[PDB]
């Protein structure tokens, strides 16, 4: 799984388990270092960068739903995320960018090399690499869209 | 559905059984009635005046009466009965234990909450033993009472909400004691043995109560910093300055449930400790990270039963 982002939004990063008994959930990153996971109802957070942005809707916990919801996203918050209940793991791919400007410029994770494209409403396509009425930035199967003003 | 015999006491002897049967304390409809049991029996003994759940408020009548009657005992409903892994080897987890015994009712169960700790337990014993999930690094260990472990906190007696407790004890030697059967346990699991194996608090972003330890005293939720006596015990003090609160996080439930403010005297508790909640995270080096897992306590009190229905 792969999820992409716009940098300054939230994202929900679903991780979801079948079991009866009362567990403990974990999510880390691929340092293997902790940014949440719940004990009971309480919550408990690791020494990450995240923290602060890091949190999870509680009142979901009740039935299988343990989501990661990092809010005001950042570049170098791009990761792969796994969430772990017992023995089971689910990951999640982050990558997060956001577009400047026109010498438009997409600041992007460092190993991810991404395309912007950009095309007007009856003009049409301008495709670039990271410099360059909506643009879409390429990245495994989908992209995300943009904006523009006159 | 386990009846619940309240306070009995300690009529209730064993037999052996030439039996052998899975034991789990997790997976286990005593262990799970308890945790149900003594949620709702913290919402009686302090009596909470509102509590906040995503959707409603409710409030209630509060008062400042604590019920210091923290234990009690469950016997078998009709057509069932208990039996135990009366095997001295048990850790929470055994499909094949051979030294079953059977029982009328169960031991004696401590119904009070805390988090880090475990206080005033029954199953202290002259060992150090670890219960471990079976599934999962989930584990609440259980603390050899030959080094004479306490806590003992006031608040005097001056300022309302501020509070200490000393940690009594040959701590230096306890610690290093499950540390050590940490090491030689049958999960290590990735342990050097001793000096590269160590105490852990969770996050500070964490809950307050997860961040803290939370127990109460005279009825009086405390949260108390452990950075001082995690300093002693490492690398600096063998006390803690802990700080009362009105609005708590729920344990079981998700909601916060506000109580009056202090009492007015001088607030003192004599505790024995008997259980650290702890997760164990094996380094190929390891750490033992405190818990607020809470129900696992009362998966170390009765643990090592079973409901078997006799048809
Ligand atoms: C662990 O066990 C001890 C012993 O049962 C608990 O402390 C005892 O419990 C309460 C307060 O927690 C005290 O009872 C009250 O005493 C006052 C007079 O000081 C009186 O006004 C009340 O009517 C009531 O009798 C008791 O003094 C106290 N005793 C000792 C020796 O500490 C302790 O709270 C338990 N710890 C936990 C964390 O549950
Ligand atoms: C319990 O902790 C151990 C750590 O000792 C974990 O088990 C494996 O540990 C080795 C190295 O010690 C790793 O190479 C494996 O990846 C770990 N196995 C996993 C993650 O399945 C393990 O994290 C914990 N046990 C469980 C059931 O999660
Ligand atoms: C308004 C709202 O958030 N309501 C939810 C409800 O749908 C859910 O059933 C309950 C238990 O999970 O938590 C609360
Ligand atoms: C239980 O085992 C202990 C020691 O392991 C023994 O002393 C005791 O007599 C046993 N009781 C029964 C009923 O088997
Ligand atoms: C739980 O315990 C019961 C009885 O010991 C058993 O039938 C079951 O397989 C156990 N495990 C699960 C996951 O339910
Ligand atoms: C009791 O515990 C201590 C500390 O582990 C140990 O050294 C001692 O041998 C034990 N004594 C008995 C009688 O079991
Ligand atoms: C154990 O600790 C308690 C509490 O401080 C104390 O009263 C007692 O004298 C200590 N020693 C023994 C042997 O019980
Ligand atoms: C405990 O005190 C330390 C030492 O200054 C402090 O850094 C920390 O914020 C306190 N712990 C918590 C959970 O706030």
């Amino acid at each position: 799984k792969v999820v992409l982002g716009k940098k300054g939004d939230t994202v929900e990063l679903t991780c979801t388990a079948s079991q009866k008994k009362s567990i403990q959930f974990h999510w880390k990153n691929s340092n293997q270092i902790k940014i949440l996971g719940n004990q009971g109802s309480f919550l408990t957070k690791g020494p990450s960068k995240l923290n602060d942005r890091a949190d999870s809707r509680r009142s979901l916990w009740d039935q299988g739903n343990f989501p990661l919801i990092i809010k005001n996203l950042k570049i170098e918050d791009s990761d792969t995320y796994i969430c772990e209940v017992e023995d089971q793991k689910e990951e999640v791919q982050l990558l997060v960018f956001g577009l400047t400007a026109l010498t438009l410029t997409l600041e992007s994770p460092p190993g991810s090399s991404p395309s912007v494209q950009c095309r007007s409403p009856r003009g049409k396509n301008i495709q670039g690499g990271k410099t360059l009425w909506t643009c879409t930035v390429l990245q495994n199967q989908k992209k995300v869209e943009f904006k523009i003003d006159i | 559905p386990l009846f619940c015999a309240t306070k009995d006491n300690d009529d209730y002897q064993e037999i052996a059984l030439n039996v052998i049967e899975a034991f789990d304390a997790w997976n286990n409809t005593v262990t799970e009635q308890a945790v149900e049991d003594v949620w709702s029996l913290f919402e009686t003994s302090i009596k909470p005046c509102v509590k906040l759940t995503n959707t409603s408020v409710i409030t209630e009548s509060c008062d400042k009466h604590y019920w210091d009657t923290m234990r009690f005992r469950y016997c078998a409903p009709p057509g069932f009965a208990l039996l135990r892994c009366n095997d001295t080897n048990y850790s929470g987890f055994e499909p094949n234990c051979s030294k079953v015994v059977a029982a009328t009712c169960t031991r004696m169960m401590e119904t009070q909450t805390s988090t880090w700790f475990g206080f005033n337990g029954t199953r202290a014993e002259n060992r150090t033993y670890i219960y471990w999930h079976g599934r999962d690094n989930r584990t609440i260990i259980s603390l050899n009472k030959f080094y004479n472990l306490t806590v003992h906190c006031k608040r005097p007696g001056r300022r309302p909400r501020q509070a200490w407790c000393w940690f009594k004890g040959e701590w230096k030697e306890a610690m290093k004691e499950v540390k050590l059967t940490l090491a030689k346990h049958p999960r290590y699991k990735g342990t050097n043995d001793t000096e590269k194996i160590r105490f852990i608090a969770p996050g500070e972003r964490s809950d307050p109560e997860v961040a803290y330890m939370w127990t109460n005293c005279r009825g009086e939720f405390l949260y108390c910093n452990m950075t001082w006596f995690l300093n002693w015990v490492e690398n600096q003090h063998n006390y803690v300055p802990c700080h009362i609160k009105q609005i708590i996080n729920t344990w079981h439930k998700v909601g916060k449930n506000v109580y009056l403010p202090p009492r007015e005297g001088q607030l003192t508790c004599n505790s024995t400790v008997t259980s650290i909640i702890a997760n164990i995270d094996g380094g190929e080096q390891t750490n033992i990270t405190f818990s607020a897992e809470v129900a696992e306590l009362y998966r170390l009190e009765l643990g090592d039963y079973k409901l078997i229905e006799v048809t």
